[PDB]
């Protein structure tokens, strides 16, 4: 919610890489986190760093 | 209108805003997508007066599919 | 007894129109080099504040009463004049009669802090010196009719002459020299804000160009916030380079200085006892420093 | 103020090396800063092992918030079994007047208020320690007002490059060459200080503003003309470099202009914000200087009378 709406002014001051690249909400269900990765009660023990990175097409080039 | 007087009701009840009920009352485009690696559902969300995905005010430059 | 009172000794060669002057100038505001109990009146006339060469202006004159100390005159001997500063020797006695120099009426439990004579003229003949008395008018106006008369001078380059205070009139207006007399504090105005409204545009660089009143709230917000998120919030991160981290410092000195200038401290405040709340134009009010 | 002031009594644990027993009547007027305005406390309480935060040791940058959150008071008298002091946001004597050691490289003028900085120079680093006790005292430096707003302009500069993967160290006063130790800020303490900034930065651009920035142009066609106005730009500074490429003009017409003073509204804002900030990152100058019989210079190493202001 709040992580949800302090990374729009992210890309609003431009602190984000790539001047084209344009934004996208996404909400991760918890079935979908399960199955992938992590527990779920370790994400319970309000803000949490993520680092996130983009990768170009077939080329080993990423953000 | 009524979006007015629902912000006093919320504004009375509450004590208070946040932004959390500011774009909750104003439309929500909510869409479920499902997962490439493990099968299952998530949702993708764009506000309305946001400056993402699909929104109200930002749209330069306006992303396309064709490729 | 215990009070402390400085004794300022006028130079013999008065003539009888000089000394009747000096008679009439009872309740006022006079500033001092040092505290001390004897003192000639050579540092107490305004020829004593120049720096050449150059008789000081409306900046100089805010900044030599920082370094300056306000004494208000007692009775005026024919030998001596008797002035107790306000800073020291106030702090026993308790309550000092005060006439105004301000048309402005004052109203019981007022803070007032001292102006010099920008609003709008005592000169000895015989003793060849200039007696400037600054203007104790009150510190909520004080911050205002400062600030109007800077606005007048951008203009320079609707009517900012209305103010009422407790229901009376004022004319700013009312000439030619007051203008450039207040020259120089117009010039540090535009140099600091504009200093100020360059490098937050240089560091934040889309505060004017982010969206108007709905993201620049949600902008405002987070940097508004007290979470840890703050330094993600702000930063943009041969050729030249723009010396900005230098321009911080000498911008911040530079409102750093005027941050003691333009405060305007409430140095006196008036308890009317036995008698009408509202003292006017040329009447002695009692005054109370703070304990 | 009382009618007899407020004397707080910091009192000395009984064991005790007689060589530090000296040393602390070597600290005569010194400034000590204690949490509260009790009565009775100890040398623990004053000493800088209970002035650490919670596990970490806070830099010199971080320093400064813990010093507003706390009372600055002055030792009058060293006693053998106390040590005596009088705070100053209380009424500080029966009489007005303190005598303050000078623990600074500079010396003083009359009249200059006093705010007070960390030990941050080179060389001159003194700490007192009493060693029966185990404790360490840092006590902080007493400098005229307009130095120690450019002392927290170095550090806090400072601290913005190290957010960015030449130079700023030096300064100068009455002459003097002197530059300050420092090796790392904490980045804590750095965005408490930034987000003090960029909140009172933006409350000073008001309606107003854009209309005086419509006269860059014209303070560097007036710089040409007379050098009181060449002695704002300096080379140094972003306008003189901004008014080279920049040719801004006003907006127009304001909305409900009629009623309302723009530039009036612009200034007003702009003392309460930015005119302000000078006492929001450091402290407070609580404290000028009157000498009685007349010393135009205090030197360093010696006493001076002291008074509030305001």
């Amino acid at each position: 919610m709040n992580a949800h709406l302090a990374n729009e002014v992210q890309y609003d001051l431009g602190h984000v890489p790539g001047r084209p690249s344009s934004l996208v909400h996404v909400i991760i269900s918890s079935e979908c986190l399960a199955a992938a990765g992590i527990p779920l009660a370790a994400l319970m023990r309000a803000n949490f760093q993520v680092e996130i990175q983009t990768r170009a097409h077939a080329t080993g080039d990423c953000t | 209108s009524l979006v007015e007087w629902l912000d006093r009701g919320w504004e009375a009840l509450a004590g208070g805003d946040r932004p959390d009920w500011l774009w909750s009352r104003r439309s929500i485009s909510v869409v479920l997508r499902h997962h490439y690696g493990t099968k299952q559902r998530f949702v993708v969300v764009s506000y309305e007066n946001s400056v993402a995905w699909g929104g109200r005010r930002a749209r330069p430059p306006l992303l396309s599919s064709a490729l | 007894a215990d009070g402390f009172e400085t004794d300022i000794a006028i130079p013999s060669g008065i003539s009888r129109p000089d000394a009747a002057a000096l008679q009439r100038c009872e309740g006022r505001v006079v500033f001092l080099p040092t505290i001390r109990r004897q003192l000639t009146l050579a540092d107490v006339a305004h020829e004593s504040f120049v720096s050449g060469g150059v008789s000081p202006d409306t900046l100089g004159l805010l900044l030599a009463y920082r370094r300056r100390f306000p004494a208000v005159i007692t009775r005026v001997l024919p030998t001596r004049i008797v002035a107790c500063p306000l800073d020291v020797g106030l702090t026993h006695a308790g309550t000092v009669n005060l006439r105004n120099t301000s048309p402005v009426d004052l109203c019981n439990g007022d803070p007032i802090s001292l102006v010099p004579p920008v609003f709008e003229d005592v000169r000895l003949d015989s003793l060849d010196l200039t007696l400037r008395f600054p203007v104790p008018l009150p510190s909520p106006l004080a911050r205002e009719i400062v600030a109007r008369l800077v606005a007048r001078g951008i203009r320079d380059l609707p009517d900012l002459n209305v103010l009422y205070y407790n229901g009376s009139r004022l004319s700013l207006l009312a000439l030619g020299p007051v203008n450039a007399e207040l020259r120089s504090l117009v010039l540090n105005m535009v140099y600091s804000i504009t200093e100020g409204t360059t490098i937050i545009l240089t560091l934040i660089p889309r505060l004017f160009a982010l969206s108007a009143q709905d993201g620049y709230v949600n902008a405002l917000l987070q940097m508004q916030s007290v979470t840890r998120e703050a330094a993600q919030l702000i930063h943009p991160e041969g050729e030249r380079r723009l010396p900005l981290y230098e321009a911080l410092v000498a911008w911040l000195t530079h409102a750093g200085q005027l941050g003691d200038t333009l405060a305007l401290a409430p140095v006196v405040r008036v308890c009317t006892f036995d008698g009408a709340a509202v003292v006017r134009s040329g009447d002695m009010a009692p005054v109370i420093r703070y304990p």
